């Protein structure tokens, strides 16, 4: 089916690879060449996840756990029961996430939009690629990746944190947390302002950009404007993921002690050493 | 291709807004001004603020709360102004000792803490009232004060959960690294907060808030050249920027919001972050005392092979004691 | 006494019932524009059925 | 804004003299500090 | 040399200069105040021969074979 | 500085008044003369339009803007004459005149 | 800039130790190069001549002299018999001035302490064991000496305190466990100190998804617990009662004797001296009837 | 040299001066109060011979 | 070969060149200063035979390991 | 060589140079102050024979 205004927009063009061959829709979904590759990697990766569950101890959704190999295998592919299945699924996930980004570019090109969405999603792909590729590769073993399991990856996060005794003291982590918290605040403010001028109390005219700028101005002391709040939201949300990737890649490859003792440089500034 | 990430041409207007919309009681404080730096990223006007009675009292109550915290931190380094700056992130104003329960503690052993907490709480409530009155004066919906009420709810659970377990000692210390020490020790005391399902939900909405604002920020910038940032007019008088935004997400993931309703998705994801959070805190130590064991009971916990096995005499030998009071003497061991 | 049922489990299902109710509400709101859908088989609503298209009243100025 | 060479020459007279006077004060301060507690 | 003031606004120069000298003076005092030898607020009344000195290079053997402190 | 931008931090500044020959300042001057003459043309067209529709406070500003555009042009014409004089006395300078 | 890692738990749990490879090699070579080598040992007959020997009653005369050479190099530098003795009269416990030879009477207690460690705490020190070198490392003062300071000092877990547990062993709250979050902060501070004392992280002894679990923890946690019990005996019965023996320059501001902690032996390494086995070579210090099946050569 | 006040608006200078003097005075007082020797609130009634002195060089 | 420059503003070439040399110089100095052998601020007065040289081999006792045991 | 001042604005190069020298001077002073050999505020009165030296090779 189509939105009442949609049909006019469904032209050919804007593809990156396939030309007209895959330039069609399936229900609501645009396909394209990277749609085909997406569904390939999604299906293969999903069915291998189901196989991992089948050969594991339970079907309980929360307890399924497909673990990476032991560190002794280094950068080789382990036996599939022993973590090689995790390594294949990781390749499928990279293939799927990459295909999804490039498919979004084909869609943006067909609509004459800017490329912002593909790149903003690249911030998440960067963070994933850091956790499963870049950081494991710098540590010299694929076994440093997180396990694929709804709670077992939380056991990994816990243990990686305490590998540095008190992970809250990681300075890039403090920045990343600040971005996540500031983003959620900014999202609530922006959502509230737009809804408050479009849904004023009954018997009140629809509001205006002037009213939301006046309200925003006496909240923060300055008016950010309509383009400004969207630039800020993009900056905060994507900046959180980028600082997240930094905070985890410095932990291990570049810093090995507890994080609290990193702050020794601040105590030793010569003005007060 | 222009990315619309910063503004190469700003325009000034000599008269200005900042003189509010018709607002009645209270006073507009200061004269509007332009920052060229603010004008690069967003709108350039830095300008007048409204307080009214609730805003004035909120600042008075809040300033006292900030003074009490800072003066106690500064007293804790013996009034040394160098050590005050050098050690600032490790300093705290610390809650009362556990043995008092809910009784009033000595002034230097948590009495200042409860005072600062009281004036901060009153200041936060008066700020909520200030925002509520301002939204109505500008003839707006009440979405913003209810969004702020969700944050206040989570904050209040750092008072109610200590109340429910029966001791002010459990409250959060005022201090940069010290409140992170509390955050870690809370998860330790209650047996790993990852297995608290409302904590898991709160994270799902915190991450989802970043997902939505990244998607929505990027979407509007991607159609901003077609006027897509004029969101109110795209809601009342749908243009091609809205249509393209709907079609992008429809063609990408098979469903779409509207230019209005994406702001409801935004509002609920942010609000549910702190609302589910508060529920998880209130349940901790009152209903569940070990979240990992609650996870085992309800089947959350993935099995691993055993890393050690105890014999029955080790099971008796390796039980400890619960931690007690500190030794209040300096023993001589000489005989 | 109930061994398995506990107050954290009860509260969690109360949230799930609310949350699915919320998703339904949000999906009705998502359908105020562009619906009903055009198709070869005639108009289509999906599910849930969308809320009606909303009219906005502008102000008379001053 | 203007700034003529006579204004610059008048300003230079004050700026040099003030600079040198400050260095003279600082020289006495170092003379006092050294006689109290030499650093070499 | 006076033509340097044709080149720069003297109102900008003097403000930058006074800000530079203030910060430099503060830094040097606080560097000294945190040292042992020039902790002058605690130890300023000591004579120069009594003031602390940072320790030498070791006794030339740089090696240990001690005798106890007297009981 | 709008024209040299970041390069003004490294002391490239081809706008500053120049009386010796300099191919860089002459290049900047030739570019800015064309832009400012177009800008004067647009300013006096805008005055003619707003005079025709008669709005008094707008006519005042349009005339004030035009005067500023003429003054900013006159500075570049002065720069052009300095460089053109220096061109004639300096070996290896341009053969095409400035201004 | 390369990082060495050791896996200490199951796949994917991130129970791993990380070391900066350059930093670790300099630490390890800094042990190897000074590591003091032992004399060879020999087996005579004959009855003991000693006038004032009260601990080393049970070893041959050659093994005794061999032990004294070791004690000199491990505590005082080699051949420095003057550190403990009135060298004209080794049996003396006093100077010619009559003033007591405090180091000798301490060293006699340190022999009993070492035998007590190697004998009664084999669940901790196993067949590595300790010698004077473990703490002293060629110098009169070991590392990690501590004194009374404040009531809430966590190093008193190694002396006169006992409980450190804070986690409930059940789902619901109970009167069994009323631990404060402040007490969990205190245990956390204590546990950072133990982690730094060994140069390890929390995952060396815990699966941090449940700190209270012994089944999910590496076996090192059980060894670590016996280390606490050992230090309490070492501090309460041997080190702390030496208060009237030391010169006041050794005592703390409360006048208390210096006490030991994990770092005193471990010195930031997962085993003392990276596991160098020396106690086997010195039967005078076994306190044990056989060392790894090698029988004690008693008289 | 009162013409200094022509190149600098004294309205700006006097605010900058008073802000500087206020902060510097407080810093000096708290540095002294924090010291052993000049902790005058606790020890101000001690005589000059009784007041603390920081430690000398060890041979002194 | 001079025709290479026809493509470039010579002022910008010089600013590009100076920036390259400044970074390269500081990198090489900080690498050397972080070494043992060329830590010249502490050890510059050592003669060439006295200066540190990297180990031609490490060594150990057979029961010692720098790393803890584990799979 | 003076013709470079037609290529570059003297007003802007001077500011850049003063800034560069200040940074480089402060960096070098603090590098020395943090060292053992040149911690001149604590140990400046030691003779050159008495000042610290970084450890030599063992020559073995
Ligand atoms: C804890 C915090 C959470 C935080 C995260 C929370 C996420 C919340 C957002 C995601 C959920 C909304 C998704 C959505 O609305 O998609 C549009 C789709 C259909 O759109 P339509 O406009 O109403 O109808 C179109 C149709 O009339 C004409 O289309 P066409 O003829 O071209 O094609 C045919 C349709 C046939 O429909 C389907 O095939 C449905 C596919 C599955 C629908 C969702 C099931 C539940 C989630 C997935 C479970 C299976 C997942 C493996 O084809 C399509 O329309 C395909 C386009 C829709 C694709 C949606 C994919 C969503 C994936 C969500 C993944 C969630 C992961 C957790 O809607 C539906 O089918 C009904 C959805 C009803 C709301 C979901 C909540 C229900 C709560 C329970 C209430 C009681 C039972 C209903
Ligand atoms: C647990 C809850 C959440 C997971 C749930 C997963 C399963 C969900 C299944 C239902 C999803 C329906 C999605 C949808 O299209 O919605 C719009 C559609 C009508 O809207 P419309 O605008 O008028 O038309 C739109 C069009 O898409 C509808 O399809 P259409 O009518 O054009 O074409 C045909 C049908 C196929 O139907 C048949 O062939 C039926 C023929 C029966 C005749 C009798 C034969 C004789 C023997 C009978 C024996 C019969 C007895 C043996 O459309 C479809 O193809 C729908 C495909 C949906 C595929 C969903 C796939 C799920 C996605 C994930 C898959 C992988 C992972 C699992 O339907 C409705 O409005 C009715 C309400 C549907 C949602 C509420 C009911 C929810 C049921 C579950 C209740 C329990 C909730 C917890
Ligand atoms: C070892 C540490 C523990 C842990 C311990 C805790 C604890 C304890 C808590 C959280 C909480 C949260 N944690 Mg957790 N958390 C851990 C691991 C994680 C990880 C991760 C990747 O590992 C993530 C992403 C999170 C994420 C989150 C958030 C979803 C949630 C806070 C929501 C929020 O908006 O708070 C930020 C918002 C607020 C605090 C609201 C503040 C609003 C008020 C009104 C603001 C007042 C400002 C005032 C006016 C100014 C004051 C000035 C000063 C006085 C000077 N946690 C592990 C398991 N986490 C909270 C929660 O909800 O738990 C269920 C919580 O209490
Ligand atoms: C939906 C969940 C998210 C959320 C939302 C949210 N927060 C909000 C809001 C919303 C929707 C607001 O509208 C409200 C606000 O005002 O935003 C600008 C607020 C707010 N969120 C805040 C913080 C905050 N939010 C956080 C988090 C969150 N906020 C969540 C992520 C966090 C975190 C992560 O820790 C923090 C720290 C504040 C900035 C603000 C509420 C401000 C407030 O209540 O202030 C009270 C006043 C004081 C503390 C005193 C200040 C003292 C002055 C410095 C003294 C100056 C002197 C004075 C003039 C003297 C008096 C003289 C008189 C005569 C005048
Ligand atoms: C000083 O006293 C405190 C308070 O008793 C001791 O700390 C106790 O032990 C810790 C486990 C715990 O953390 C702390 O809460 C507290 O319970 C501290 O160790 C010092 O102990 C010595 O003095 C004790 C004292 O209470 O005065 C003394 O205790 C015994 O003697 C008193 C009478 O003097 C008697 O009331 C007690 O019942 C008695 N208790 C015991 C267990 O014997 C200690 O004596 C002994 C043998 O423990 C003192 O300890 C030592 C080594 O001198
Ligand atoms: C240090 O003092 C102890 C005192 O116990 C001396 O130990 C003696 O020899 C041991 C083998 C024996 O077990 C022990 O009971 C004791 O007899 C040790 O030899 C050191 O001696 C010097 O200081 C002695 C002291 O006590 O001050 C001193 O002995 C004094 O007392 C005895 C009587 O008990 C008397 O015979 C001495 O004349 C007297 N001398 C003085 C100077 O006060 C030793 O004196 C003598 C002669 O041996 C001291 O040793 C020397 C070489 O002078
Ligand atoms: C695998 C398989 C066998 C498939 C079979 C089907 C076949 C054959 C398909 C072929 C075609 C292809 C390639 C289909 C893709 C199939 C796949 C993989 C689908 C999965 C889709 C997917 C990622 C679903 C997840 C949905 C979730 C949970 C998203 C999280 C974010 C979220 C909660 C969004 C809700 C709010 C919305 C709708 C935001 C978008 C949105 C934003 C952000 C605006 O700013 C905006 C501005 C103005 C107007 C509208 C909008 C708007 O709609
Ligand atoms: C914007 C609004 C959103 C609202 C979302 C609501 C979601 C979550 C919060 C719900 C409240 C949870 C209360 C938890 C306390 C609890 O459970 O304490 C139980 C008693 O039981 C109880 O109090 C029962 C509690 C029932 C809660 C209400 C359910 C019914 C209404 C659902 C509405 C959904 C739609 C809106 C005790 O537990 P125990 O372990 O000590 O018992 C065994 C001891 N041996
Ligand atoms: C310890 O470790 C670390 C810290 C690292 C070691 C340190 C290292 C380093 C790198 C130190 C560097 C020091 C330095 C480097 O240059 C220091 C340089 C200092 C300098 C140059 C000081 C100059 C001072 C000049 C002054 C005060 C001028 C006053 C002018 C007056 C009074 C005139 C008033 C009249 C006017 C204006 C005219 C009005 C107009 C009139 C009347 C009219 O118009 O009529
Ligand atoms: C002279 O002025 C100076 C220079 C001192 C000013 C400078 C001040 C400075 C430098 C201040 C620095 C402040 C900092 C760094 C603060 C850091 C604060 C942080 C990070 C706080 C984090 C969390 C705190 C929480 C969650 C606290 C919550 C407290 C609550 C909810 C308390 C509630 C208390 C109540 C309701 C009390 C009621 C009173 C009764 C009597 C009922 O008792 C229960
Ligand atoms: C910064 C801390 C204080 C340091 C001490 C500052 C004072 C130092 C000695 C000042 C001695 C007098 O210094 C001298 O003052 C006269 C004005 O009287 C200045 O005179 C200047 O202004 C006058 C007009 O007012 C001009 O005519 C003259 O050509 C010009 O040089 C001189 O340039 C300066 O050299
Ligand atoms: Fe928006």
């Amino acid at each position: 089916a189509m939105l009442s205004f949609e049909k006019k927009y469904r032209v050919r063009g804007g593809t990156l690879i396939g030309g007209d061959l895959f330039d069609f829709w399936f229900g609501p979904f645009y396909v394209g060449f990277f749609g085909v590759t997406t569904i390939f990697f999604v299906t293969l990766g999903t069915l291998l996840c189901v196989w991992g569950a089948a050969m594991g101890p339970t079907w309980n959704l929360w307890q399924i756990n497909i673990a990476p190999p032991d560190l002794k295998y280094g950068l080789g592919l382990a036996p599939l029961r022993e973590g090689g299945l995790w390594q294949i699924i990781t390749l499928c996930a990279l293939g799927a996430f990459g295909s999804w980004a490039l498919r979004q570019a084909e869609i943006a090109r067909k609509l004459g939009m800017g490329m912002h969405i593909p790149w903003a999603y690249g911030g998440a792909i960067l963070a994933y690629t850091t956790l499963v590729v870049i950081r494991p590769f710098l540590l010299g073993a694929w076994g440093h990746g997180f396990p694929y399991g709804i709670f077992s990856h939380l056991d990994w996060v816990s243990n990686v944190g305490y590998q540095y005794l008190h992970f809250h003291y990681n300075p890039a982590h403090m920045i990343a947390v600040t971005f996540f918290f500031t983003n959620c605040l900014a999202l609530a403010m922006h959502g509230s302002l737009i809804l408050s001028v479009t849904n004023p109390p009954k018997g009140t005219p629809t509001g205006t950009s002037e009213q939301e700028n006046v309200f925003f101005r006496d909240l923060l002391g300055y008016s950010i404007g309509a383009i400004g709040i969207h630039r800020l939201g993009l900056f905060l949300a994507v900046g959180a993921a980028v600082w997240s990737a930094i905070c985890i890649v410095i932990s291990g490859p570049f810093w090995t002690q507890g994080w609290p003792e990193w702050w020794n440089w601040w105590l030793n500034l010569p003005i007060w050493k | 291709e222009y990315q619309n990430l910063f503004t190469r041409v700003q325009v000034r207007t000599v008269p200005e807004p900042g003189i509010p919309i018709d607002e009645s009681t209270g006073t507009r404080y200061g004269t509007g001004t332009f920052s060229y730096l603010a004008g690069k990223f967003g709108d350039a006007q830095i300008g007048p603020i409204y307080l009214g009675w609730a805003g004035v009292l909120s600042l008075i109550f809040g300033f006292i709360a900030i003074e009490i915290i800072g003066l106690n931190m500064w007293a804790s380094v013996g009034w040394d102004p160098v050590e005050f700056i050098r050690q600032l992130p490790w300093l705290a104003l610390e809650p009362p000792p556990p043995q008092y329960g809910l009784r009033v503690p000595p002034l230097n052993q948590g009495g200042w803490y409860l005072m600062a907490g009281f004036f901060l709480t009153v200041s936060i409530i008066l700020w909520w009232i200030r925002i509520y009155r301002r939204a109505r004066a500008l003839q707006m919906g009440s979405h913003l004060p209810w969004a702020f009420a969700s944050a206040i709810f989570l904050y209040s659970t750092f008072f109610f959960q200590p109340l429910l377990v029966g001791s002010w000692s459990e409250m959060v210390p005022f201090g940069i690294f010290p409140h992170l020490d509390w955050t870690s020790a809370f998860s330790i005391r209650y047996g790993n907060l990852y297995y608290n399902p409302f904590h898991a939900l709160s994270i799902a909405f915190l991450y989802g808030s970043a997902v939505l604002f990244a998607m929505h920020g990027a979407t509007i910038l991607a159609v901003a050249r077609m006027g897509g940032e004029r969101e109110i007019e795209q809601i009342t008088d749908r243009g091609t920027a809205a249509e393209r935004s709907m079609l992008f997400w429809r063609w990408c993931m098979g469903f779409n919001a509207t230019m209005e309703s994406i702001h409801r998705w935004a509002w609920w994801f942010a609000v549910l972050t702190t609302f589910t959070g508060g529920i998880g805190i209130l349940l901790t130590g009152t209903v569940v005392d070990n979240w990992y064991l609650w996870g085992v009971k309800h089947g959350l916990v993935a099995p691993y092979p055993a890393q050690n096995q105890l014999t029955p005499e080790q099971q008796d030998l390796l039980r400890g004691r619960y931690q007690g009071t500190a030794p209040d003497s300096f023993p001589s061991y000489v005989v | 006494m109930m061994e398995y049922i506990d107050g954290a489990q009860i509260a969690l299902y109360a949230f799930w019932l609310f949350f699915f109710g919320l998703i339904i509400y949000l999906r009705r709101e998502d359908k105020r524009e562009g619906y009903p859908l055009e198709s070869p088989q005639g108009p289509r609503d999906g599910w849930p059925k969308g809320a009606p298209k909303k009219t906005y009243v502008h102000r008379d100025h001053g | 804004g203007g700034m003529t060479e006579e204004e610059a020459r008048r300003f230079h007279g004050y700026m040099v003299t003030g600079t040198l006077g400050y260095v003279v004060v600082a020289s006495v301060a170092h003379f006092l500090a050294w006689s109290w507690r030499p650093w070499f | 040399m006076h033509r340097i003031w044709l080149m720069y606004d003297p109102r900008r120069v003097m403000v930058a200069l006074v800000g530079f000298l203030a910060v430099l003076a503060l830094v040097i005092h606080f560097v000294l105040l945190s040292s042992q030898r020039y902790s002058w607020i605690e130890n300023g009344t000591l004579g120069a021969d009594q003031a602390p000195v940072g320790a030498s290079a070791p006794a030339a053997a740089a090696e240990m074979s001690p005798l106890p402190p007297g009981r | 500085p709008v024209n040299d931008g970041i390069w003004a931090w490294y002391g490239i500044d081809d706008d500053r008044p120049m009386a010796a020959w300099s191919r860089f300042h002459a290049t900047r001057c030739v570019e800015q003369l064309a832009i400012n003459r177009a800008r004067v043309g647009a300013a006096e067209w805008a005055l003619a339009d707003v005079q025709a529709r008669g709005i008094v406070p707008c006519i005042a500003k349009a005339a004030a803007h035009l005067a500023r555009a003429r003054a900013e042009l006159a500075d570049w014409e002065a720069q052009g004459h300095r460089l053109e004089a220096a061109r004639k006395v300096t070996p290896g300078a341009w053969t095409t005149p400035v201004i | 800039a390369a990082t060495d890692t050791v896996q200490v738990g199951y796949r994917g749990t991130a129970m791993e130790q990380n070391y900066d490879h350059g930093d670790l090699k300099t630490k390890f070579a800094q042990v190897k190069l000074p590591q003091s080598p032992p004399p060879a040992g020999e087996s005579p007959p004959g009855p003991l001549p000693w006038k004032n020997v009260q601990v080393l009653n049970d070893i041959s005369i050659a093994e005794f002299n061999r032990t004294m050479i070791a004690m000199s190099t491990w505590v005082a530098g080699t051949g420095n018999c003057a550190y403990c003795h009135n060298v004209a009269a080794f049996q003396d416990d006093t100077l010619p001035n009559g003033k007591p030879l405090y180091t000798k009477i301490v060293a006699r207690r340190m022999l009993q302490m070492t035998r007590n460690i190697n004998g009664n705490y084999s669940q901790h020190v196993k067949n590595t064991g300790v010698t004077c070198y473990t703490c002293h490392m060629g110098k009169p003062l070991p590392n990690g000496l501590w004194f009374y300071s404040s009531q809430t000092d966590y190093l008193r877990h190694y002396l006169d305190r006992d409980g450190a547990r804070v986690i409930t062993q059940g789902v619901a709250p109970s009167n069994a466990n009323r631990s404060s979050t402040k007490q969990a902060e205190w245990t956390y501070a204590l546990m950072i100190s133990q982690s730094r004392s060994l140069g390890v992280n929390c995952t060396y002894c815990h699966n941090t998804r449940q700190f209270a679990s012994w089944r999910e923890a590496p076996p090192a946690r059980v060894t670590a617990y016996h280390g606490i019990l050992m230090l309490r005996d070492v501090n309460q019965n041997y080190l702390a009662p030496l208060q009237p023996v030391y010169p006041a320059v050794r005592l703390g501001a409360m006048g208390d004797a210096p006490k030991a902690q994990c770092v005193t032996c471990h010195n930031g390494a997962y085993k003392p001296l990276y596991g160098a086995q020396m106690a086997k070579d010195f039967p005078a210090m076994w306190g044990r009837a056989d060392w790894n099946g090698v029988p004690f050569p008693g008289i």
